[PDB]
């Protein structure tokens, strides 16, 4: 398990108490710039996004997809001619996160009007306790 | 958007007479309804009814501020807000304790003046905005 309530997050692997439940597959480690595999998502993600003001930004984004807390009311929405970034780093931060941390929807959920009250729409209550969601592409 | 008020089970909800449904494969049950009716809408409805029994049992209002972070100068309808608001100040017990205490103590006011009876106070901004409603609103 990690903390993250302190700068830098505490890895406790000893007891402890805490009422987690919760997890995701992938081990912790810490953040090592030289790591050769390291190197090649800092040069992919550059590619991706030159713009270095840019990408700050859109890493400062996702990186709050952590944290489970409340988050304040923003919408993101990026898009592109077609064969672009999309849809490549989208599936690496899904799979990072994890089932039980991420999982994906619909574009129904927006392009629907208004679901009546008999119908079942079970896509409202998904992302319970999830940080991060995504749409994917559309024809 | 702006609906349309069909006036379905208008006067059923008004009334307080208990009256029930039938529920999601289940028996029906007749409640008294008790509860306080409020609408918080930014566009407006259609009201297509006559009869002295409709148009009696309603009140209008518009709201003549508007809320942004930047406040135009001399502008008090449109004036400063706070959006940590909306976002924060919920997870405060203090601020809520203190709403509940003001809600109990105007509760008791209006029952040691009006006797309990909402119906024994009234407002000149209030029954002004709901007769230029009753009046407009017709085709």
């Amino acid at each position: 398990v990690l903390s993250i309530e302190t700068i830098p997050a505490k890895l406790i692997n000893h007891f402890h108490e805490h009422p987690i439940h919760q997890y995701t597959h992938i081990c912790y480690v810490p953040f090592n710039p030289e790591n050769p595999w390291t190197k090649l998502l800092l040069n992919a993600l550059q590619d991706i996004i030159p713009e270095l003001d840019a990408r700050l930004w859109i890493m400062f984004y996702l990186s709050t997809a952590i944290f489970r807390g409340l988050k304040e009311a923003l919408m993101l929405l990026w898009l592109g001619g077609g064969c672009n970034g999309k849809t490549f780093l989208m599936r690496l931060v899904a799979m990072v996160l994890g089932d039980h941390y991420a999982s994906k929807l619909n574009i129904s959920l927006l392009t629907s009007c208004r679901e009546t009250a008999e119908k079942p729409n079970s896509a409202f209550m998904r992302l319970k306790g999830r940080g991060y969601g995504y749409f994917e592409e559309t024809n | 958007k702006s609906e349309v008020l069909n006036t379905s089970r208008l006067k059923e909800m008004v009334n307080p007479g208990d009256v029930t449904a039938r529920e999601l494969n289940q028996k029906q049950e007749s409640f008294q309804m008790t509860a306080t009716m409020v609408a918080a809408s930014n566009y407006n409805f259609i009201i297509d009814t006559t009869d002295h029994g409709t148009w009696r049992r309603l009140r209008h209002y518009r709201s003549k501020v508007k809320f942004c972070h930047n406040p135009d100068p001399s502008n008090p309808y449109e004036k400063k807000e706070d959006p940590r608001f909306i976002h924060e100040y919920i997870m405060d017990p203090d601020c809520q304790n203190a709403f509940f205490s003001i809600l109990v103590y105007f509760w008791e006011k209006l029952q040691k003046e009006y006797n309990g009876q909402i119906k024994k106070v009234f407002c000149p901004t209030i029954e002004s905005e709901t007769e230029a409603y009753r009046k407009s609103q017709d085709t």
